């Protein structure tokens, strides 16, 4: 049947396995009279494993210059006589080039296939593509390559399946004015192209065995900062000439060396290649790609300006460098057979990125923010009936579109969360030994997740100290083959633990089936009244008992120490109180990561109606004695919804006075350590809580905070060119200054916004202009949006959603979006979903729901475009918001009023 | 090199002043003391003369958040170095007065420091200690100082 035909199946036939490729590409970076275009020529050598009469290879958007009769030519290595090509056909859907042969190929015989082709160097961010940038008014264009998944076939005919690894000989014909880069260093110095002497020919060294998706070739006029490591590896940081002249990519050079060294010792495997080129591209939506030896990055993730960039950027560059460098071993040396297992590659790197970044910047304690940035991030989505298992059968991922769906928060963050739990029971040193065992045994090869488990189990067998009650395969099967995470409820009177699938909706329709009936094997580290207890292993059973969790009197138990595991913990009311009294009597006894747990967990349990909302708010009482970031951020994140629903309500006064009483101590703490806000801290966590202290103390009415904003802004208005405000506190001071002032302040920030070149500062000033308390100023600012000479097209959605955040601007913006819907949909519907989510985020009344419903009917003919799901989603959120307010408004008001004096 | 001579020791104390978040004058620890050069070393200067004179040269500079002192002090920030007595039985003024000592060495390093003077910045509003100047002294009459 036609359906049976091998060319109509997405997955490649395993009759031909490739050996090596010879790919020669010529990027034409000058527009054609009609399109930027690239010309190529490839020669692949393959071995027949099973006799077939047809060569099926991947080809996407490639026009072919016919060699002799057909598109390709076939030759034979050894005595192999190549069969004649009867006909060549191109299937577009499955992206294939089917070469029908007159006589079948021979088993275990090698053949070579030549091809000459041409394609479009379009701005598609896929394959050999062009990245356009404007430098000093001159529009310059560079040729770069994103080959992830399907895109490599777009540039050269290849077997684009990660399991079909091969060695590649990349040759580049580029203009002599521009530089040529690839995965490997050039074989020799560039030699001019004989046929056209305005071009050079860079032929690179042969690539190690590697997957087609990790290939890269970039032709650009970029510049570099070099550095040879003690391990004899060349580290080059490439970027636009302007950025390198300003020394923006020097932090990247300062950390790349130490990071590669750490991973070399951690994995016990020397860096496979000798070069680590890291390029920063102007427009890189992907953020970063782990191309081997040519890691492409977005300018915001490799470059750091120490005079304008906040510490948030210093964290992004050091951690993203640690992630794409971890892939050079785990993901590039030992790749994975298919994308059904993409979670292991991205999850492992998303965990070891914090390890490598801690080596580079050890003062920051980054290994503790994985709970906040990765675990807590993914739990919000894994606690829904719409989530998905980490691992799916390989047969389920076939379509290029199905391959892209594997790239999500579950695979990256929950993957890391599950692999951090492994490195907890397995003891890390054993975990390192197994990973090393895996990278040494399966080097230059492809693997199954079982292949890692096997090596990590063998590591335990070569040991007698750590003994696990179950196999590594089974323990992890519960976390990778089923969705969601468990909530452990411990009745301390009887010592009975219970597990249940945690879903944030009180009423939820989990329809997805599980082989383990939504019961997990949970590693349970516990503490009894400050002293660590023995480790526990709760089975895949709903309820069990153990005297480890049986308290008497003032004895309190706290589980998931340091949040190593991927589960929520609930105790009996009495034990919660004993934990809350300890957080008041003395908090140091409870670790910082567990002090955030008692906040995140309680609020998440309250959303599911497992515990009352009063218990969640109770967890925010020890914060008048807290100077740490994680416990404070966990509260400010959870109390954001409270503010969104109550900022325009009767109960905001009590809320503001409570959070003022609780933030006043924190503000005074930083005021002291910073000598009246002069000498700022040097640890990422502390610098972050300083922003939280300043911003929170201000939006809740701390007198001194208003004086600090006024002073800093006053000094800035004088001497405008030199800015006194610290890069980190600039955004808060700017927003506050605009809200505290009027037209003169707004007109200043607007003039500076229209004069600033740095997108970093422009966005800070633009988002600050939306904080105005004047109605007429906000409406004028809203009319500035309609004109693209005042606000860029891409800045419009973030400008509108910022005005909507102002309590005064919510009404003004909703009105503006309804009245200008057609124009906004015709431009952003083709991003817009997020606008209809930023606005309609506070919607909490039946009257607002009616307005949303009436608007849907009115603008049905125009249509909601990309946010059609979002307009429906906003209705469902508003309805869910109306329910929460009705059932929690009175309790929240009473609690805030009662605890208005802060905590003891 | 004659013991019987007058050696003038010029303590150049470059002063670093940073403006506070509430506009207050804040004195940075990054302010630097430059002792006269001796034995190819600015860290320590030992008096090798019967008569000595210790004089203070003070320069005020201003930094912003950067901690790079690129400009001159203006308004509240401006200040002048004042070497407070600190942990010593003698004031910086007493030394240039009729005071006799067998050996007198001013060092920026606390190694061998028999005593330590506290260098401060005196803004119209307040005087804030910045760095400390260590002194190693031996009681005697071989060396004395005066204006
Ligand atoms: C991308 O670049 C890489 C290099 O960076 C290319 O890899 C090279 O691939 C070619 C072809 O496979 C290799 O060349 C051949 O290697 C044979 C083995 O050489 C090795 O063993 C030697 C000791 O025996 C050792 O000294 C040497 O260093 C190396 O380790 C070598 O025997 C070949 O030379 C003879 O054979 C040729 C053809 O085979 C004969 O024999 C068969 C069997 O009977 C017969 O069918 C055939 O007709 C021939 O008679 C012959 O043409 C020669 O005249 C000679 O007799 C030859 O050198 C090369 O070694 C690889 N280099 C590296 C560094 O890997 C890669 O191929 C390229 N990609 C593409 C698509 O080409
Ligand atoms: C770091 O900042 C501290 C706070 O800074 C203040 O607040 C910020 C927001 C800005 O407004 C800033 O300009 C303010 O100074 C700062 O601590 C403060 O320092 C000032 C100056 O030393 C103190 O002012 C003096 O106060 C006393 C009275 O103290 C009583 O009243 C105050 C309230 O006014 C209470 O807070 C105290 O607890 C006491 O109950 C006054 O008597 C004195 O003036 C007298 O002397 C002058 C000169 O002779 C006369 O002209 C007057 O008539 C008076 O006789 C000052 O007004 C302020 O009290 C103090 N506050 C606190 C809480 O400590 C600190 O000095 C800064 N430190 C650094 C690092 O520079
Ligand atoms: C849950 O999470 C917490 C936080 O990560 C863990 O507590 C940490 O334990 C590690 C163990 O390595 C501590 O690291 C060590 O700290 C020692 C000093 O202890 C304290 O005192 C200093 C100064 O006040 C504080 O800054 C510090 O935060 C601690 O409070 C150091 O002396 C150790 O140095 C040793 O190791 C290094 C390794 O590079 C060697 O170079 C040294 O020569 C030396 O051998 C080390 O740095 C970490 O400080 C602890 N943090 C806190 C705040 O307690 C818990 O262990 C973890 N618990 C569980 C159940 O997983
Ligand atoms: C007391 O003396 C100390 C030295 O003991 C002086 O501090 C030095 O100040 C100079 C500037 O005058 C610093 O050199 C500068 O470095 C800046 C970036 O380096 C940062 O990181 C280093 C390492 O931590 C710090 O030392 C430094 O302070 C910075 O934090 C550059 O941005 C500066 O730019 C200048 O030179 C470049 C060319 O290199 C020019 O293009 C610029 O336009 C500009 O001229 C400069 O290179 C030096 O690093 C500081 N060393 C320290 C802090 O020990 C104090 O200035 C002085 N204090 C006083 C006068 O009270
Ligand atoms: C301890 O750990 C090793 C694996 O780790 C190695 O040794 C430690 C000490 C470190 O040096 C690491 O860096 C090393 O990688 C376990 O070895 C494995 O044992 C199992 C048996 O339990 C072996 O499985 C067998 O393999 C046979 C074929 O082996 C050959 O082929 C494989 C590849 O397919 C190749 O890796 C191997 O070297 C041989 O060439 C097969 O016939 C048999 O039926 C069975 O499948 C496995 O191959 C071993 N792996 C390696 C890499 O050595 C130890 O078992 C473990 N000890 C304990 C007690 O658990
Ligand atoms: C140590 O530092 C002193 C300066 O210290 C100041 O003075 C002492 C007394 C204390 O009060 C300190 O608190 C002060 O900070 C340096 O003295 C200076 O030396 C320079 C060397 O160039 C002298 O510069 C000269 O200036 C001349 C102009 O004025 C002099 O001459 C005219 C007549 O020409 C005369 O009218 C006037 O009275 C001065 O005598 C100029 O002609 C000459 O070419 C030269 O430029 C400067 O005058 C000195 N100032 C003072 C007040 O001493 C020491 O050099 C330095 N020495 C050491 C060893 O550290
Ligand atoms: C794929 O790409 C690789 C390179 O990345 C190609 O491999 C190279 O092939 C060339 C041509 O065979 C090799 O250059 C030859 O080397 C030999 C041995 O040293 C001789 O020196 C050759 O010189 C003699 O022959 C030429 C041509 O007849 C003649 O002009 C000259 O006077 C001499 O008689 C010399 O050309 C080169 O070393 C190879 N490089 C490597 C690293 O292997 C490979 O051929 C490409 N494959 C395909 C199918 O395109
Ligand atoms: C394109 O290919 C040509 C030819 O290889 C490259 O010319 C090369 O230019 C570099 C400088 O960028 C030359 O380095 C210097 O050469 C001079 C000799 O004139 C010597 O005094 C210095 O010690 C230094 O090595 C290189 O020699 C020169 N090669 C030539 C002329 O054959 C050109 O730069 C290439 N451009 C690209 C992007 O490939
Ligand atoms: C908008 O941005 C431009 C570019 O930054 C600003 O131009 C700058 O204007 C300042 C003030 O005139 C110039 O400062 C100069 O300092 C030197 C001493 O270092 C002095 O000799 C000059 O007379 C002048 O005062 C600065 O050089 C100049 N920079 C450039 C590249 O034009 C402009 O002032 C900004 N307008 C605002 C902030 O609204
Ligand atoms: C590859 O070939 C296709 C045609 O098979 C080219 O598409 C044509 O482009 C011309 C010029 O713009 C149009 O007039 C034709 O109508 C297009 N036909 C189709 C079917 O698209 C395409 O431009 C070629 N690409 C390259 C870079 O060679
Ligand atoms: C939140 O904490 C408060 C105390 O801060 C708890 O209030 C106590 O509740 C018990 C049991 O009803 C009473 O016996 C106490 O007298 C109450 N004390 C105060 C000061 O009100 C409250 O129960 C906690 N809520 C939750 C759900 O944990
Ligand atoms: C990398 O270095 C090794 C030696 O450690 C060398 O054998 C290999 O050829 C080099 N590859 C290059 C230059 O890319
Ligand atoms: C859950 O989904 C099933 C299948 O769509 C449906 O039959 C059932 O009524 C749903 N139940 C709830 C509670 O929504």
């Amino acid at each position: 049947t036609a359906q049976s035909k091998p060319w109509n199946h997405y997955r490649l036939p395993k009759t031909l396995i490739p050996s090596s490729y010879n790919v020669t590409l010529r990027p034409y970076l000058t527009p054609n009279s009609n399109l930027y275009t690239f010309k190529g020529s490839s020669t692949v050598r393959f071995t027949c494993k099973e006799s077939t009469s047809m060569i099926i290879i991947h080809s996407k958007k490639l026009n072919y210059t016919n060699i002799q009769g057909q598109r390709v030519a076939l030759r034979g290595v050894g005595g192999s006589q190549a069969p004649a090509i009867d006909r060549t056909e191109l299937v577009e859907v499955t992206e294939y080039l089917v070469v029908h042969l007159r006589e079948p190929l021979q088993v275990n015989s090698q053949y070579e296939m030549d091809s000459k082709f041409e394609g479009e160097l379009a701005d598609d961010l896929a394959g050999f593509y062009r990245s356009e940038y404007t430098e000093n008014g001159v529009k310059k264009v560079l040729a770069t390559t994103q080959m992830q998944a399907a895109d490599a076939r777009k540039s050269f005919p290849c077997f684009d399946e990660p399991a079909m690894k091969a060695t590649f000989n990349i040759t580049l014909i580029h203009p002599s004015n521009l530089v040529a880069l690839s995965n490997m260093l050039p074989r020799g110095p560039s030699v001019p192209f004989t046929e056209e002497p305005n071009w050079n020919v860079t032929e690179f060294e042969t690539t190690p065995i590697m997957s087609t998706y990790l290939l890269a070739y970039i032709v650009s006029e970029f510049k570099n900062v070099q550095e040879n490591t003690p391990s004899n590896v060349l580290i080059r940081i490439w970027a636009r000439p302007s950025a390198m002249d300003q020394g923006h990519g020097n932090y990247a050079l300062r950390v790349t060396g130490p990071i590669l060294d750490f991973f070399s010792r951690h994995y016990d495997t020397p860096y496979p290649l000798n070069k680590s080129d890291q390029i920063a591209l102007p427009d890189f939506n992907a953020g970063a790609m782990e191309n081997w030896g040519l890691v492409t990055y977005r300018e915001s993730a490799l470059l750091y300006d120490p005079q304008s960039s906040s510490i948030g950027n210093k964290e992004r560059v050091v951690t993203v460098i640690a992630h794409e460098l971890a892939h050079q071993w785990f993901g590039n040396l030992v790749t994975l057979e298919w994308w059904n297992d993409l979670w292991l590659n991205e999850g492992f790197a998303s965990y070891v990125e914090y390890l490598g970044a801690d080596y580079a910047e050890p003062t920051w304690n980054l290994k503790d923010l994985i709970v906040l940035n990765e675990v807590y991030r993914v739990m919000a989505v894994d606690a829904l009936a719409s989530s998905h298992p980490l691992s799916s059968p390989a047969s389920e991922v076939n379509t290029p579109a199905q391959i892209s769906e594997v790239f999500d928060s579950i695979s990256y963050s929950k993957g890391a969360s599950v692999l951090r739990m492994l490195s907890s029971f397995l003891t890390e040193d054993l975990f390192k030994k197994g990973v090393a065992s895996y990278l040494h045994t399966f080097a230059y090869q492809n693997t199954i997740y079982l292949d890692l488990w096997n090596h990590l189990q063998w590591a335990l067998g070569n040991q007698t100290a750590i003994n696990l009650p179950y196999t590594v395969n089974a323990i992890m099967d519960r976390w990778i083959l089923q969705m969601g995470f468990p909530v452990v409820t411990v009745d301390t009177t009887t010592g009975t633990l219970s597990q249940k699938h945690f879903l944030l909706d009180p009423q939820s329709n989990v329809t997805r089936p599980s082989k383990f009936n939504y019961l997990w094997i949970i590693p349970i580290s516990s503490v009894k009244s400050g002293t660590q207890q023995a480790h526990y292993w709760m089975p895949d059973n709903a309820k069990v008992q153990n005297d480890l969790f049986k308290t008497t009197g003032d004895e309190w138990v706290l589980l998931n120490l340091n949040v190593t595991g991927y589960y929520l913990v609930n105790y009996d009311q009495n034990n919660w109180k004993k934990i809350h009294t300890q957080l008041q009597t003395d908090l140091s006894v409870i670790p910082v990561i567990n002090r955030a747990q008692v906040i995140h967990d309680t609020f998440d349990l309250a959303s599911a109606q497992i515990v009352p909302v009063t218990l969640a708010l109770n967890s925010t009482l020890f914060l008048n004695q807290e100077t740490e970031y994680m416990p404070w951020e966990a509260a400010l994140s959870s109390l954001s919804y409270f503010k969104l629903m109550f900022d325009r309500s009767e109960v905001y006064g009590p809320m503001k006075n409570y959070l003022r009483k609780q933030v006043t101590p924190l503000f005074n703490h930083f005021e002291k350590i910073t000598q009246n806000w002069t000498d700022h801290p040097q640890t990422l966590t502390e610098q972050y809580n300083e922003i939280n202290a300043v911003s929170t103390a201000c939006t809740y009415g701390v007198p001194k905070c208003k004086d600090l904003v006024s002073t800093l802004f006053a000094e800035w208005r004088k001497n405008p060119q030199n800015n006194p405000i610290y890069p980190n506190l600039r955004s808060t001071v700017y927003c506050n200054a605009i809200a505290q002032g009027g037209e003169e302040e707004w007109n200043f920030v607007w003039e500076q916004f229209r004069n600033t070149s740095l997108v970093n500062e422009a966005d800070k000033l633009r988002s600050a202009l939306a904080c105005s308390t004047q109605v007429w100023i906000l409406n004028r600012y809203l009319s500035y949006t309609l004109n693209p000479e005042f606000i860029r097209k891409q800045d419009v959605i973030s400008t509108l959603s910022s005005i909507a955040s102002n309590v005064i601007g919510q009404s003004l913006a909703w009105d503006f979006i309804q009245s200008n819907w057609k124009k906004l949909f015709e431009d952003y519907g083709t991003s817009f979903s997020n606008l209809i989510q930023a606005v309609t985020r506070r919607f909490s009344t039946e009257f607002e729901l009616q307005q949303l419903e009436q608007f849907k009917a009115n603008n049905m003919d125009t249509g909601f475009g990309s946010g059609t799901r979002a307009l429906e989603q906003a209705l469902e959120k508003t309805k869910a918001n109306i329910k929460w307010v009705k059932e929690n408004k009175e309790a929240v008001l009473q609690w805030f009023r009662e605890n208005s004096q802060g905590g003891s | 090199t004659s013991f019987f001579a007058h050696t003038t020791v010029n303590i150049t104390i470059d002063l670093g002043m940073k403006r506070s978040g509430y506009g207050q004058p804040i004195a940075s620890p990054l302010s630097n003391i430059t002792l006269p050069m001796q034995d190819n070393n600015t860290d320590v200067y030992c008096i090798r003369s019967n008569q000595f004179s210790i004089y203070v040269h003070s320069t005020c500079k201003s930094s912003l958040w950067d901690n790079v002192f690129n400009q001159d002090c203006t308004d509240v920030l401006e200040a002048t170095a004042v070497i407070k007595t600190g942990t010593c039985p003698f004031s910086f003024d007493k030394l240039n007065n009729h005071l006799t000592f067998n050996k007198f060495c001013l060092s920026l390093s606390p190694v061998g420091a028999n005593c330590k003077f506290d260098v401060a910045a005196r803004t119209r509003t307040n005087e804030q200690v910045v760095r400390s100047l260590y002194v190693i002294y031996e009681e005697g009459d071989n060396i004395v100082g005066v204006p």
